[PDB]
């Protein structure tokens, strides 16, 4: 991942 | 020529923020990129306005007058900070220094605003397209093609559509919308606010429940500040806070402590903030706003 990551709920 | 004294004040701030005792982090908002990039877009503007008439029309452009003033004001302010703080400005956790982070945040918003209002150096504030149709209509009906409006007038007009309950609500609202802290609302600032607290139809109630009464909401914080703050709660996964994305204005950045004690930050895109917080809460990621036990029920905003 980068600075901002993916929604944890999907 | 007031643009020349503004550059001198900016250059001083930069020269002054270059002092390696600060240990400044190359992380948005990074003042050593923002102030020179601002001088550069200001260069880009003066060069697009290449003769005396064009320079005359610019000197009468209301948004640009307010901008250059703000930028003088704010540059003067940062200088005043370093003179009054002296030693305290080398302390990571002093209030003088937090004040500088705030100012960096202000310059970053101002930078992005000038690039939205003078794209490529040419004025297009009168053609700025507001993102949400309801909010768009509202700006139109009351302000037509204006790029920028005084707070009081903004407030009076907004209040005819969405009523403000009291003086201190008006002050909390101003503080939320007036991102550049110049006591005016630009069409750009308005685009941001209306994106953050959409839908327009229940906008003040959205702001009330997502900001005014919500412990998780953080005003004028950076990425690095979010991370340092949630570090205190890293033994309580599900701790979270949220704020305005600096590099993606108009959207929120949610910071949370993961089960394994990492601090991640994420930006909702399709999902509005409230659903993101409901969804997260229900799956154990967003349980403790700012480390606290009570987590506001946001289901009523659906
Ligand atoms: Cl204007
Ligand atoms: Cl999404
Ligand atoms: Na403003």
């Amino acid at each position: 991942l980068q600075r901002y990551s993916s929604d944890p709920t999907g | 020529r007031t643009v020349e004294k503004t550059w001198k004040l900016m250059d001083k701030v930069v020269r002054l923020c270059q002092n390696p005792k600060l240990q400044l982090k190359n992380s948005p908002p990074y003042i050593l990129d923002i102030l020179p990039d601002t001088y550069q877009h200001l260069r880009l503007i003066l060069s697009k306005y290449d003769d005396n008439q064009k320079l005359a029309q610019l000197s009468e452009n209301e948004y640009f007058k307010i901008y250059i003033d703000s930028l003088m004001k704010k540059s003067k302010r940062a200088i005043r900070l370093f003179k009054e703080g002296k030693e305290r400005m080398y302390e990571e956790q002093s209030q003088d220094r937090r004040n500088l982070t705030k100012l960096s945040l202000i310059f970053s918003h101002m930078l992005a605003e000038i690039k939205a209002i003078f794209p490529n150096g040419q004025f297009q504030g009168d053609n700025f397209r507001i993102t949400k149709a309801d909010a768009a209509e509202f700006w139109r009906k009351f302000f037509g093609d204006k790029t920028i409006v005084p707070w009081k007038v903004f407030r009076q007009c907004l209040h005819e559509v969405h009523q403000i309950s009291s003086g201190l609500e008006a002050m909390a609202l101003k503080s939320t919308i007036d991102l550049t802290c110049n006591d005016y609302i630009s069409v750009f600032e308005f685009d941001i606010f209306t994106r953050l607290f959409q839908p327009w139809g229940s906008i003040l109630r959205n702001w009330n429940f997502l900001a005014v009464t919500h412990p998780g909401y953080m005003a004028f914080l950076t990425y690095d500040e979010v991370k340092a703050r949630l570090q205190k709660y890293s033994t309580k996964p599900g701790s979270y806070i949220f704020r305005l994305s600096c590099t993606r204005l108009g959207q929120w950045a949610i910071g949370y402590v993961t089960g394994d004690g990492n601090i991640l930050q994420t930006i909702p895109h399709n999902k509005p903030l409230f659903q993101a917080l409901i969804d997260g809460s229900r799956e154990g990621f967003y349980l403790y706003p700012d480390g606290r036990s009570y987590n506001p029920d946001l289901t009523g905003l659906a």
